[PDB]
């Protein structure tokens, strides 16, 4: 039987030759993770003097 | 979508002052070339800080360089199924009618329950913070006999509350504030902890600091407050989940000798082991489920049943009296952020 | 666009860091607990560690009062809910993220708990951002960023 | 109701994944059959779950 | 008298009489106090093997 058996793996598709293999073995969701910026307390205290 | 496997990977990407983001573009302020491209890692030493400053005089010319880094993550899906067959005598000549309403009924109930145990004990392999009760440092190194039992105590929880503080984890819930009954406390907790059956009684039998009680019961901030379903009571950040599903590993603790004190234990390959239970905690984003043509939902479940009759007549059964009935469906997991997973194994009292 | 972003935020952090590294050296009224008088007599070992205790947040109290510096809180009287304590903290401290357990753990010259949690004072009460408790005088404030010696 | 002697009599129906279900209609993953038929009892191993 | 005399975990008084909880709450026939989460009703005939 032709299987789709673990491509990712060493296994390899029933079709798939010995100088073949799939195109396409995964899938991306192009929406990234992304870290917030850190909040700072001593800032705000500072009282700014023109120069 | 199909045609494209079985995974699905995305893309995280590193800040640039963190240790992770490791690279050779850096120069220092001298502008000669240096190891490290950002100017310090997550390190708060005052005299690393002043020596990687950066620093400009009048003309600056490749001075201060910098760089970037990404990481990547993935997940898949399986496939589970189970089925019963019968006959058509057993349904004619039975006692009850209605018998196959009951079986159905039965089989659906318990893909239900197997799909729950499924998911549960992938989020229990997955957790990223573990902490590990009392001085063990591994699974085989659990014990309940010695010095210092692997037993979860107060500053243990105080210990992951600091650890989730520091990943910035998001917190559930806010604090409660007292009410004019007598006999009613204050508690201020923002997390929520899901526990087993088996671990309320040591929790109970908790001392904090000072030697107090640590467990406030639900009974006493009933009143000024919201009860959550399952809910027992509450521990310094964290409020307490009883699961009655929660699994556990049996055996994986160290061998039991004679001095066992009174915990759990369990016979594997004729020698006895202690057991591990999860303490688990979830946090906000941290998971999300694959779905393979299920409509917008985690689970679709594909049902066919064959009745006897003439359409399950072949060569070996020329006449036809058996039928069947099968369930399946497919399920899958992905991980954004493991960090936001806690996980606390102890052992538990008998 | 993630690499400008993350190029701000870098910039941002640098200069909250040298802010308080300046602040830091520009100290005027210095304390060292238990018995040093410097860095280098500093010890977590022998008769007397170099912990924080109560005797050294009433000095510090004391030195401030001496010196007119003007007082940023006001005190909190009770409320009629139940488990609900007083606390007349006037003046704002900031701690790193190290310190809270060691300053959960301390107890006060009877050997009752010093450390008064939020929640008990929550109400009839103004919370502060990222503020933990209220030690004696002091309303203790955690900064996830604090800077220390190593 | 009269006519019906003495006793009374019910059924009990148990669920699929209790210990109380004792059968021979078992065949595992690999195609053999065991001696059990339901999945697995009321047990909260993650070894015998697996 | 043995349930009055049982100690918790912390060695505290584990019975709490009804005269506590009277007040906000609605007390059973026969009930004497509460332990733990029972609440406890005595029966005059309750019967016994000897």
């Amino acid at each position: 039987m032709l299987n789709y058996n673990a491509p990712t793996d060493g296994q390899k598709s029933s079709i798939d030759g010995a100088n073949s293999d799939q195109m396409q073995t995964f899938f991306w969701l192009k929406k990234a993770i992304i870290t917030a910026r850190k909040e700072q307390y001593f800032m705000p205290l500072a009282s700014v003097t023109n120069m | 979508p199909k045609h494209y496997g079985k995974t699905i990977k995305v893309y995280e990407y590193v800040p640039l002052l963190d240790d992770r983001n490791i690279n050779d573009q850096g120069i220092d302020a001298s502008g000669a070339t240096i190891v490290n491209g950002n100017l310090y890692g997550s390190s708060k030493d005052i005299g690393n800080i002043t020596s990687k400053l950066p620093l400009l005089t009048e003309n600056g010319g490749r001075v201060n360089r910098v760089g970037f880094t990404r990481i990547a993550r993935e997940g898949s899906i399986h496939k589970f199924g189970f089925f019963y067959e019968f006959t058509q005598e057993s349904i004619d000549f039975d006692s009850d009618d209605g018998l196959m309403e009951h079986l159905s009924r039965e089989l659906m109930n318990g893909a239900t329950q197997i799909t729950e145990a499924v998911l549960q004990k992938d989020l229990l392999a997955a957790a990223g913070t573990v902490l590990y009760a009392g001085a063990a440092t591994s699974d085989a190194t659990i014990t309940g006999e010695g010095s210092t039992p692997s037993v979860v105590s107060y500053k243990n929880l105080m210990r992951l509350d600091q650890i989730l503080t520091e990943n910035r984890t998001p917190t559930q819930t806010t604090i409660i504030t007292g009410s004019r009954m007598i006999d009613t406390k204050v508690i201020g907790a923002t997390r929520v902890m899901y526990v087993g059956s088996e671990l309320v009684p040591e929790l109970k039998a908790m001392k904090d600091l000072f030697g107090n009680k640590a467990f406030i019961e639900t009974q006493h901030y009933a009143d000024a407050g919201t009860i959550m379903n399952g809910e027992v009571g509450s521990i310094d950040k964290f409020r307490i989940i009883q699961v009655p599903e929660m699994l556990h590993w049996a055996g994986a603790g160290a061998q039991a000798t004679g001095a066992n004190p009174g915990y759990r234990t369990s016979m594997v390959s004729g020698q006895e082991h202690y057991d591990v239970y999860p303490m688990l905690v979830v946090g906000d984003d941290s998971f999300t489920s694959i779905g393979f043509q299920t409509d917008g939902k985690s689970l679709k479940f594909t049902v066919m049943t064959k009745m006897p009759g003439k359409e399950t007549a072949d060569r070996n059964d020329p006449y036809g009296e058996t039928g069947f009935s099968s369930i399946k469906w497919y399920y899958g997991i992905l991980v954004k952020r493991p960090e936001r997973l806690a996980l606390i194994k102890t052992v538990a009292p008998l």
